[PDB]
């Protein structure tokens, strides 16, 4: 492939350079229509630049965190972080966020990878071995509220059971209500004059459970949850400008007010280097 | 206000004209239709589509 | 070789080598060409 | 229940009216059923809130 | 002797001229067509009212002045009166469509100014309250009048900041969306062709619009001397292969 | 195992089950039909709504008593508010349409009773004041709440005799005209399926009403004892074939 | 696989939606029996409904 | 590849594909034409 042609002095009336902006095309102008060039190839491809490379790697979604500690009185599991719960989503963590709203709507599969880590920040005899138990909660089933209700059986809910310190990995096919994801939505769930305007009433995906399987030991015992997201299969459309203001909501467009300039301003002139 | 083979029944009354006979949202994994096999069965699943097919035998 | 049944559970995608700029830097209805004049 | 998902409303109302022959009288019921056409498609198996329980059951 | 530069749409029973045009667009390079069976769900035959329907509905007109920020409509909204189109909208439940956009704004070889109008599929709008306060329906619903981005800030509204685009963007990359200049020393009108943009197959016309329609200064409006300091800017919408399906009893929708 | 008894007419999104028909009328043997090209004059593309408006309207029940004298509606003028039917009727300058007419009565064995169903094309109705009095706009466009026959003289208003049609003719006479009867002891519904009859390829759909529609009971209901003394009658009508041309502002018509 | 047919209106004496349950079936009633209908495609296979998907996890 | 030598060992099984609800919706003794009247 030829990246610029040999080209050589011209004296026309076919000038390439003078176009109409005001048409909305970028006409494809090149070196070569404006100075003498010489032949040079591309020797590269683009590879890394295809969508499925730039939004298919791991990216951090989400950090949560449940304890392992005697239940004997606490009258709020779900409180006392005796088995968390997260409202999947793909914007709480904003690095794949602005590479993801590049686009208007998206498809994929997604790859989990979920890394669990112990900490016992108060004296303990030592370390115990954890199992933990990450359930698929989806919405119009039951959800935990004991970190050992029925509901962990689980009969019908896909679950996972791994240890703490590994890391446990399967992949969800895409599940979309419609063809793909709505990066945004410019409508309501339905025409109410109070309901939430977002995606927030679009990507109604349901949570997933987190809890330890084990009974208690003498000592307490922090589990972190890391949940960590590959898109497999990706397909987007719609370009979209990139985000310039910090994010303050899941699902909102909405930046903060007194906010700062986003562009820099110059040391100097118009006329600076 | 207990379960009775008489939520079964749809009752008619004679001579009335213009009038309504029932209503009901379709929720159908909810409400009426949640007992029901079908109402039984969606409720095995997340998502549905399709047609649904409601008749009436008049006794 | 896959080894899972689904095909959600496959690796990743393969190179569009796709690639058409065309519908973004140049959607205009008639046809603009390099060299003659913009506006006529 | 999902609004954003939701299906509509199905209600019936008298055409003409009921009407008893003589030496007859009272309430006449319709039964309704539900079933879905060949046209459905349900998804995404989950579990049912139609069932719990608090202790393993014994023998 | 065609030029780029003249132009007629006829669309139903009207009919528009420019002299003046700069080539036009067609968003994403396709053109509005129905919907084919293969991607079709809902199992309604739908209307098509075609030529009663697909008509040039203009707006009623803005005022540019050397104080304007932009103004920004949204689609199917603008038309929810316009006729016909209104009607089949608000008694169908679900309807889809595609538009000619038509822009108008002439001025003489002695004005300088230049707007942008661009088309923005999915344009989902920013509270100026920040953290997550949503954007009431009606604010997001202006019908005709569409949403002046140099008035106030109202409670249960969107932003109008324009280096923002009203959502967190900067006004620089709209670029990056369908778009064409009206630079008074060219052009006189802009022009694009809006295909139906969806993630399902048809939607609902009240509950979603699916493009927002901005026309924003740029270069500040600058009439000659001692001429008035301001010019009008016409909007012209015509809904083209327009479809309706679900017809019921007619939508009753806030405010 | 087909009777000429049972019948299913779907149309539109709408469907009517009779289990006690009496076959059914088209009138003078054609069925509806669109407006070929070789009787077209005005040269406008017209517009065909189909199935949005090619649908099922049931209007208000009437009361059949043993004092009953007979009811008229007016076509188009009964539906000029049924849905899409009807915007498109104030809408464009011109429309043209067939209709399928199914009145519906029921009651038991011991009643009786009969009812003639009959369409009459042209229907220009008399003055109750005679010499050359007119009858109002207003008295001859009663909307779907038709004309009681039984009902008092107004003042510019049309007569409304019985024994002579509203015009000058004899009830007994009547059956020159596509109709069919409705004989409890037969008969449950009456189903009429009405052609467009003009003398011009396409009208105005508000200054004329080309059929009139008469319910008229004929034998007298008679209850079995004790039997409430009466019956509602139901009249549910479709247009067929529906073709509106000459779009713009929307008529705005007396009263 | 088409999950509907296209059908247009009907004036018939076979009515597919009169029937009798007192004979103990659901007879087979579709969309297009009583409105008028688009084709569409089913685009699914009912793979997940399977009793050994059902019973399998 | 099975790498046990017992039946029981294998995977899940496979969509039946099978679907036939006639006996379940239409278990009746003279045959029922949608269309035709239910009682004769
Ligand atoms: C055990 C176990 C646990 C699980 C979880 C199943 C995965 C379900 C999550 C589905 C994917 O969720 C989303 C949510 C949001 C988005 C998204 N929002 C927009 C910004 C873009 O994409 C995409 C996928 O499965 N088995």
């Amino acid at each position: 492939t030829v990246a610029s042609i040999s080209s050589g002095p011209k004296h026309t009336q076919k000038v390439p350079i003078l176009t109409a902006n005001e048409t909305g095309a970028t006409m494809p102008v090149l070196p070569s229509d404006s100075i003498e060039t010489r032949t040079t190839y591309m020797h590269f491809n683009g590879s890394e630049t295809d969508v499925e490379c730039f939004l298919g790697r791991a990216a951090c979604v989400h950090v949560t965190e449940i304890q392992n500690k005697d239940a004997t009185g606490i009258d709020n599991h779900r409180e006392a972080k005796l088995f968390n719960d997260w409202k999947i989503s793909l914007s709480s963590l904003v690095q794949l966020r602005k590479k993801l709203e590049l686009f208007t709507y998206v498809r994929f599969d997604s790859e989990y990878t979920i890394l669990a880590t112990a900490s016992q920040p108060d004296s303990a005899n030592y370390s115990s071995n954890l199992v933990v138990q990450a359930m698929y909660v989806p919405p119009g089933a039951p959800n935990p509220k004991e970190w050992d209700d029925y509901t962990w059986q689980s009969a019908s809910n896909p679950s996972v059971f791994f240890k703490v310190g590994d890391t446990s990995r399967f992949s969800v096919p895409y599940v979309g209500l419609a063809s793909a994801y709505n990066c945004f939505y410019d409508g309501y769930s339905h025409d109410d004059a109070e309901t939430q305007y977002g995606i927030t009433v679009l990507n109604h995906m349901g949570s997933m459970a987190f809890r330890i399987v084990n009974e208690h030991d003498e000592h307490k015992t922090l589990v972190k949850i890391r949940v960590y997201h590959r898109a497999k299969h990706v397909e987007a459309w719609i370009p979209r400008a990139p985000r310039a203001l910090p994010y303050t909501s899941i699902g909102r467009t909405n930046y903060p007010k007194n906010t700062e300039p986003v562009i820099k301003k110059r040391k100097g002139d118009i006329k600076s280097y | 206000t207990k379960d009775e083979v008489n939520s079964y029944l749809i009752p008619l009354n004679a001579n009335r004209q213009n009038e309504q006979v029932f209503g009901t949202n379709l929720f159908i994994g909810d409400g009426v239709f949640k007992t029901t096999l079908l109402g039984e069965i969606v409720q095995y699943y997340t998502h549905w589509s399709g047609s649904l097919r409601f008749s009436l035998m008049y006794t | 070789i896959n080894y899972y049944k689904d095909a959600a559970s496959t690796s990743s995608a393969g190179q569009s080598l796709s690639m058409d700029p065309s519908k973004f830097t140049e959607p205009v209805k008639d046809l603009m060409l390099k060299g003659a004049p913009a506006l006529n | 229940p999902d609004t954003y998902t939701s299906a509509g409303f199905l209600s019936c109302w008298y055409q003409t009216s009921l009407i008893l022959p003589p030496e007859t009288t009272g309430q006449v019921y319709l039964l309704s059923f539900i079933s879905a056409c060949p046209d459905f498609k349900l998804r995404l198996m989950k579990d049912t809130q139609t069932i719990s329980q608090t202790v393993a059951l014994t023998e | 002797g065609y030029s780029d530069r003249v132009q007629q749409i006829t669309l139903g029973n009207s009919t528009i001229t420019t002299q003046e045009a700069a080539n036009a667009v067609v968003c994403y390079a396709e053109w509005p067509e129905y919907l084919p069976d293969v991607d079709a769900s809902d199992v309604n035959k739908t209307s098509k009212p075609d030529t009663s329907v697909c008509r040039f509905y203009t707006l009623d007109s803005k005022t540019w002045t050397t104080g304007s920020k932009g103004w920004c409509w949204k689609l199917p909204d603008a038309l929810k009166d316009m006729g016909v189109f209104g009607q089949n909208m608000f008694f169908h439940s679900l309807g889809r469509s595609g538009y000619t956009v038509h822009v108008q704004c002439n001025a003489t070889k002695f004005h300088s100014g230049c707007l942008l109008v661009v088309v923005i599929p999915e344009h989902q709008l920013a509270s100026h309250e920040g953290g997550n306060v949503s954007v009431k329906y009606t604010f997001t619903h202006p019908g005709e009048r569409g949403i002046d981005l140099s008035s106030a800030n109202e409670v249960g509204g969107p932003v109008k900041d324009v280096l923002y685009n009203m959502n967190g963007t900067l006004l620089g990359n709209l670029l990056i969306f369908p778009h064409q200049f009206i630079n008074l020393r060219t052009n006189n009108t802009a022009t694009i062709v809006i295909p139906y943009i969806n993630s399902v197959p048809i939607d609902s016309m009240t509950r979603h619009n699916n493009v927002s329609l901005m026309v924003i200064p740029i270069a500040p409006l600058t009439v000659p001397t001692g001429a008035t300091p301001s010019l009008p800017i016409t909007v012209t919408i015509a809904p083209m292969c327009t479809e309706f399906s679900g017809i019921r009893s007619k939508s009753i929708v806030p405010q």
